[PDB]
């Protein structure tokens, strides 16, 4: 009934999608061929036979990444029409994604979304996976969101976004792409979950004892967070939360819609024993800064909203107790305009474990979604990066060559300045 | 003969409701199929208070289940006793309320309300003499709070001469279950003050405390908490459903407990609570029960009765017991704890006794206290509301649904006035 | 800049309960009769203001607090002030707010040492600070 | 009818307490489960003096168990008869007192005291007519001494018209069980002098001597020692719990034994004590018992009654015996030992006779002596206190807990005054 | 309930720890894998399964000694996070331990302590094992204690310390390390138990008929003493003593917190028969100077406090008798300000014997903790040693090179002078 449609944009979005849909299949007992020998149904539609099909669209402007899906283990899982590819990529250029190349497939993508949505009886909304840095993840995603907003007025849209690192980048033009896409998508997105590759790598190294974590590992970790967020819809629970509640709880002001995700416990097989892993223990782990998935310092910021999503063998009283003690602690400060900081969800289903996965099997897990004024720091950094390059007009010729105007750059930058200012204003405590 | 209509709104409302029905069914000897398998004529005498008799000798709860989302409903249906309910009495939406009072009261709830009302009217018409209504819900969410209040408004308009009772789960003091709960509670209270005849305030914090400290349960489940609430609920109608020595009912209790129309917010209590080990080491007698009833640790609202005064107390006893003893106990508490009872309402303890005890126990007691201490709860909510509203935090979620600042302001002011009123009577001589 | 102090085992460096309470009374111009009344946090907040001009948002402090959560709120304000001044001693808030004698007495003995380390002799009228 | 409340503080207090309960239970025909399996109406007649009757025909000790550490409590629970106690009457801390009177009286003890008081009040309210209280503890430790005294203070304040009795284990003369015991004893005595109505002084040194020399036990255990104490304790309430020829009770004994308020420190004795082999070679008759009672080797306090004078003696006999004989014996001891009895209190022997003897024996006797010789004990403690205090040894352990020199000084002075008082009356004509 | 957390610092601390935890496991029936087919619980926490984990932290600045634990018989007993190692040691330099090298892991160590302590419901305090002579045992331990004192205000802290011998040393800079660490730790420790390798060796040779005792033997002996001290907490007893009582009884003045441990009987298999080993006999053995574990002469000093901890088949009356007779004897003199000298504990559990151990199985044992003015002699000796080297500034360049200041040396020395003076003052009897 309560359907959720998943959209995977560009390389990051697609590869994360692969990891998500692998996990979903294991959780619902769906084979890679779509067969199983009302729960799954929010994510999978059903044909006449026992075949089940993901309520998903995978889009990329080049064929390579999706071609892997086509030839891979889950080739029979997806319908061919839900795997959409162009010929040439956006070449790390927002302009190409948003305009030159993106305008050729946007209609197609939207048409397929419309067909998907037509077979939903109680569409809850959209889960959009992409990156900030790529030309497709930035430019195409922005375009897509805009169209979605118009075609579907008020339905929950949630973006899981690969936010670029402070000092661990791949592309050179990343800051440009990040800034423009944030500007263009801002008024069209309800809530966007930032996650950083650096942080996840650190977690893998420090908590899981992995010398060299691969992108796969990161993807797997991300899939856990997503599963926590959607478990309330895919399973039964004691105390439940849906997609339209998160936006209400986590977003205090329209522009300030960037919470951050943190998962606990992430442990190895040998380290999983030796320690009982209580609600108190995992909750504490959540609010410790080293286990966060964005390279930022909450100790230097303030909390505006916390949402805690518990899963498995969990007792409400215990959760209450845990939260109370965390409320006391000096390292957790909340803004003065927010006496109530917590929304709490508890679901009965333990986190399910992928065969050959890095994580140990636990009785309990928790996913925290927290909105923090500390994110301002990252924005400030990104703006500074933009400034350095733009002052010299470095790379600008490319963007203009693809039909973008220089004035739009300045526009994006000023909007981000305003956003920065808005966070700071929010930060300050009430007089009288 | 005095038929009662039961309504359940939202997740909390429905989960409590189911528990309550499980309790009532066991009490009246009704199985999960609707068939009577009891062993006493007393179990069927007043069966019509809560059950309609259907064809082929089965009984169906006079219950309406309402929610803007279909998951809780499904769970209830799949639960033990889920099959006893009338299928057409489940009235559910598809969207949900997003923890938003506005959605429950003005938007999604409003799209569903007429369908509920239709069922309600039918139920009313079924009954020869409608006693009134009991609504179970939370004040902190969107459905139970916003839609529940809407239901209350409409039902009251339709049936202004019947009594409107609510069992309201209130936001706790120390920890908040949701971020917008002050808004949701504040708005709901505004409606409740004008449209309900009596409101039982129940707080999960209190319940957990009771479970841990009194019941000695290391690991309580929500079920346990629900059970307590159900026990209280059953307690309030016991005199209406079985014979007694001094018979009370819903109207009488309201009359005794409510000296002024706005002051209809109670704090319930239940006795006796004991652990598994500790039960044999005591004796369950009237005085013991009385003492258990009159303390702060056994109140299901997170407020200390010692921080205010009792305006009135209703005590309802179930089991074979001596009325003299009860009276003596009641006098004794008044005399010894004189400072906790308002001096301008003499003999402000009301007693009821019903001969049929609950199952497993030889005697029990239910306490209804109308204390000026409840003002603390309201005050806290007002404070929390103010802190958020002064910065207009989350306001666009509600204004987006057509709501205006003025409505909020009026609601706040009304709440403040109520607090003032309560303060007034505690100090009055 | 604020220094940090430790209390474990000393001789002739401990005020009696009576003397310590007198000091609090004289310093803040209040009339506490039990050390556990300091668990509300208002007094500690006021002391911080007196030690370090600025420091604490006293308009937020509840001087007539009677409920556990109100006390917690005062201690959050205190905690923030400690963070601002770089005092690294962890305040055991959960134990203090229960109003337990032992913990409160422990905290006041630390606080007195901290105060003595940092007090510059300034005079102020604490009534204005209070209200 | 004259109900007594029992309190046990610290390791010693609890271990004696358990033994006492084992004795009382056997006497009244109560098993480790709380069920009556006796064979006489006399066993149940006055059962309410020490037991509350719970539901389903079981009996529960009116006993409160208090300690700052949880090990002794656990042991008691696991002991034979551990299951008879009310689970909610065990009131324990987590920290311990570190052998420190300060911790017991002002700090850890103070954190726990209210919880104890709550139980105590409830127990008091249970009883139709509260006779008073008996507290078992040591003076040398931290809990029994510091917390025990605190309890005494508070209870007395609450219930100033009821009698406060203590069974105090005093530090021995030759060897010290702990290093700070003089401080702990001295402080405790200060409280006891002002707040108790009667105090039975018991010393382990005496007990060991009795075990070795009189009972011929090569290898006594602490259990054996405890047994003796329990026998004495039971002896003092025997006339209150069974019928007799001349019935005494706690009040009467206090009245007889205490001519001035401060001089309420007794030395108990019990008769008859015999070995396994030596029992058959004697005859247990009244004169024999009397002679056993009146000697130095059978006193449970380490002081020679021949070093002072008896102010008063109470003798309590249990069994079927001729009152004339008893009277003759009493007269005889006074006449022959004239120099050991103060001359300005004529006929300073008080006699009680209870018809029910203890189990296994056909007759027995309990002796309560108020002798000016007890001043020796106090003097020793004062000396030891002084020797340490003059160099301020260990003082930082107590000052660290908020205590001041002044308190110590005052305590010392008070103790000295008491000694002086005792000296005065021994020499008075 | 009454948890005790054990910290093992540097080589000595770690190796003693190995010996302690071996014994604990045998005493509670815990296998080397943590499995057993409320008593143990003060020393071992319990996971969901039947696994039990030591409430312990092992720390060393080099990996070698802890690596043995990792690869050894009890590898599965400890959680990996409780075995903490750096890369480079303190090189017998207090400075490196306290500052240069120690400041890199102190935060880590403390964090793990905090996590351990969080899962305690009734923490009694800390047992700290180290040496005076090593750079880690001296410098790191001092640092650690300081942090512990601040983070945890008033909880019992007990140090079992390998005090250096008069004429049987290993390191050359031992006196420096000993002096500085004693200075720095003094105000932060509640009671510290000195033990000397020379004395234990002598005992092994003389009482156990061992030609060549190894460090292992010494460690085993030490483990007995520790077991006696903690048996009152780990088992039931007749008359019981806890960690917070020892400090009260054994410490008459704040600075004078150095008692000494003595154990009886220490006998071989063949010598264990032929003699009944009564309470009187073992008590006498305790107070005879040859069986003491510090190379010092009590006959030339005065007793300030004795604590006697008996264990096994022991009768209170008998103990009382034994003590009384010892009180009479000329060779036992007590200070004049102390009429009561004895605290006595009796526990029901006999000393448990390690398979392949040097000690014979006895029905009764006793551990005496005695505070004696005779320790002043050792201090005087150590100060003299410091003086000889410092007058020439021998080795000083190393310490200063690691950031220490020369003024701190003089400071440490003067503090020790004062301590010496304080003992002497205490020694003298009261006038009038
Ligand atoms: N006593 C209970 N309280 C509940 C239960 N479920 C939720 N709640 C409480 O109610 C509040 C959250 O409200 P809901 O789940 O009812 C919101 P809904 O839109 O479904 O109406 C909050 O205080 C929860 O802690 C329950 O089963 N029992
Ligand atoms: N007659 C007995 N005396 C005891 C017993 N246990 C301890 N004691 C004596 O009491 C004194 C030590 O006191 P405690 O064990 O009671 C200190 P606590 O803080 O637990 O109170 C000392 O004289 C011991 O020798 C016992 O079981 N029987
Ligand atoms: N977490 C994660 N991040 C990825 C993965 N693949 C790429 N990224 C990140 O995504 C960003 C690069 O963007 P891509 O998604 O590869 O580029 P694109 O969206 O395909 O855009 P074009 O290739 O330019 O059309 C960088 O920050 C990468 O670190 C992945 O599998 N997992
Ligand atoms: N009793 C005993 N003493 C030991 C043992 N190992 C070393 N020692 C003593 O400890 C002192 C040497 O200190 P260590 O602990 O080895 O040095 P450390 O603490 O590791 O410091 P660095 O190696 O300099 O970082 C000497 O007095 C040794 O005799 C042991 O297993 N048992
Ligand atoms: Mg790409
Ligand atoms: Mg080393």
């Amino acid at each position: 009934m309560r359907e959720c449609i998943s959209i995977h944009v560009g390389q990051a979005g697609v590869q994360i999608g692969n990891a998500c849909w692998e996990l979903y299949c294991l959780e619902h007992g769906i084979q890679p061929d779509g067969q199983m020998p009302d729960s799954f149904n929010t994510f999978f539609s059903e044909t006449g036979a026992g075949k089940h099909v993901p309520r998903a669209v995978f889009v990329d402007l080049e064929p390579t990444v999706i071609d892997e899906v086509r030839t891979g283990t889950y080739r029979q899982l997806f319908h061919p029409e839900q795997l959409i590819t162009g010929k040439e990529d956006a070449a790390n250029n927002y302009a190409r994604g948003h305009y030159t190349i993106g305008k050729e497939i946007i209609d197609l993508v939207l048409d397929r979304i419309r067909k998907l949505a037509d077979q939903c009886t109680g569409l809850q909304g959209f889960l959009v996976f992409h990156s900030f840095g790529g030309g497709t993840g930035s430019g195409f995603t922005s375009l897509l969101m805009e169209r979605l907003s118009v075609d579907y007025g008020k339905k929950s849209k949630l973006e899981f976004s690969i936010y670029p690192a402070p000092q661990v980048s791949t592309a050179v033009v990343e800051p440009y792409n990040s800034i423009l896409t944030t500007h263009t998508t801002l008024e069209h997105s309800d809530c966007a979950f930032m996650v950083d590759n650096e942080a996840i790598y650190d977690i893998c190294r420090r908590n899981l004892d992995i010398e060299r974590p691969t992108y796969t590992n990161l993807n797997r970790l991300i899939s856990q967070i997503v599963s926590s967020i959607t478990a309330s819809l895919r399973f039964d629970g004691a105390l439940n939360v849906d997609l339209t509640e998160f936006q209400t709880n986590l977003v205090p002001y329209p522009r300030i819609h960037f919470p951050l995700a943190t998962y606990a416990p992430v442990i190895s097989a040998e380290k999983a024993y030796h320690e009982q892993l209580s609600v108190a223990e995992i909750t504490n782990a959540c609010f410790e800064p080293a286990n966060q998935m964005v390279k930022c310092d909450p100790r230097h910021g303030k909390y505006m909203a916390c949402c805690l999503l518990y899963r498995g063998d969990v007792v409400p009283k215990d959760v209450n107790a845990a939260i109370a003690t965390i409320k006391t602690k000096r390292s957790i400060q909340f803004v003065d305009w927010c006496p109530t900081g917590f929304k709490v969800g508890i679901n009965y289903q333990p986190p399910t474990v992928v065969p050959g996965g890095d994580l140990a099997k636990v009785q309990r897990a928790v996913c925290m979604l927290s909105n923090t004024t500390a994110i301002a720091e990252a924005w400030a950094r990104l703006d500074h990066k933009f400034d350095l390059m733009y002052a010299k007009r470095a790379f600008v010729h490319w963007y203009v060559g693809e039909g973008m105007e220089e004035g739009e750059f300045s526009e994006a930058r000023e909007d981000m300045a305003a956003l920065e200012k808005d966070y700071e204003e929010v930060g300050v405590d009430s007089v009288e | 003969m005095r038929e009662i209509v039961h309504i359940q709104a939202g997740q909390c409302g429905n989960q409590i409701g189911a528990k309550f029905w499980e309790v009532i069914s066991d009490e009246h000897g009704i199985d999960p199929t609707g068939s009577y398998h009891g062993d006493s004529d007393l179990q069927l005498e007043r069966i019509n208070v809560y059950y309609n008799e259907a064809a082929g000798n089965k009984y169906v709860p006079r219950a309406i289940l309402v929610d803007l989302e279909p998951g809780t409903m499904d769970s209830v249906r799949s639960g033990p006793f889920g099959q006893i309910f009338r299928p057409d009495n489940f009235v559910f939406g598809q969207s949900g309320a997003g923890n938003n009072w506005a959605k429950g009261h003005y938007t999604e709830g409003a799209e569903l309300v007429d369908s509920v009302l239709d069922v309600v009217r039918k139920e009313s018409e079924s009954c020869d003499c409608l006693q009134g209504f009991q609504l179970t819900h939370s004040l902190g969410g969107g459905t139970g709070s916003g839609m529940g209040t809407l239901l209350i408004s409409k039902i009251r308009e339709e049936y202004p001469d019947r009594i409107m009772n609510t069992f309201s789960v209130v936001p706790s003091p120390k920890v908040s279950d949701t971020v917008v709960e002050p808004y949701n509670a504040t708005l709901s209270v505004h409606q409740l003050v004008e449209n309900t005849d009596e409101t039982y305030c129940i707080d999960n914090e209190a319940l957990y405390d009771i479970c841990f400290r009194t019941l000695k349960l290391t690991t309580p489940t929500y079920g346990d908490l629900n059970h307590l609430v159900s026990a209280t609920m059953s307690g309030v109608t016991t005199c209406l459903r079985f014979p007694g020595q001094l018979n009370a009912d819903l109207r009488k209790l309201a009359v005794n407990m409510v000296p002024f129309p706005r002051l209809h917010f109670f704090m319930p209590g239940f006795a006796p609570l004991t652990s598994r080990g500790s039960q044999q080491y005591r004796a369950l007698t009237v005085p013991e029960l009385t003492q258990q009833m009159f303390d702060a640790k056994n109140m299901m609202a997170a407020c200390d009765p010692r921080h205010g005064r009792y305006l009135t107390v209703a005590a309802v006893f179930r089991g074979r017991m001596s009325m003299k003893e009860v009276d003596e106990q009641m006098l004794n508490v008044q005399n010894k704890n004189s400072s906790y009872f308002v001096e301008w309402i003499p003999n402000n303890v009301k007693t009821a006794v019903c001969d049929i005890p609950p199952r497993g126990l030889k005697m029990s007691a239910t306490f209804i206290g109308n204390s000026t201490a409840i003002q603390e709860l309201f005050k806290r909510i007002s404070e929390q509301f103010t802190a958020m509203f002064r910065r207009k935090a989350f306001l666009h979620w509600y204004t987006g649904e057509g709501m205006d600042e003025m409505e909020f302001t009026e609601a706040e002011s009304n709440m403040n006035d109520l607090v003032s009123e309560y303060q007034q009577y505690q100090d009055a001589t | 800049m604020a220094v940090n102090v430790y209390s474990t085992s000393v001789t002739s460096e401990n005020l009696s309960r009576h003397d310590m309470l007198a000091w609090v009374n004289d310093s803040l111009h209040l009339n506490y009769t039990k050390i556990e009344q300091l668990c509300s946090g208002a007094a500690y907040c006021q002391f911080m203001d007196m030690l370090f001009p600025g420091c604490v948002h006293l308009r937020k402090v509840k001087f007539q607090a009677k409920l556990e959560h109100e006390y917690i709120h005062n201690f959050k304000v205190l905690q923030a002030a400690f963070k601002k001044m770089g005092v690294d001693k962890i305040i055991p808030v959960e134990k203090l707010v229960k109003g337990k004698f032992q913990d409160n007495f422990e905290f006041i003995q630390w606080f007195k040492k901290f105060f003595d380390a940092n007090y510059d002799g300034k005079d102020y009228n604490p009534l204005l600070a209070r209200q």
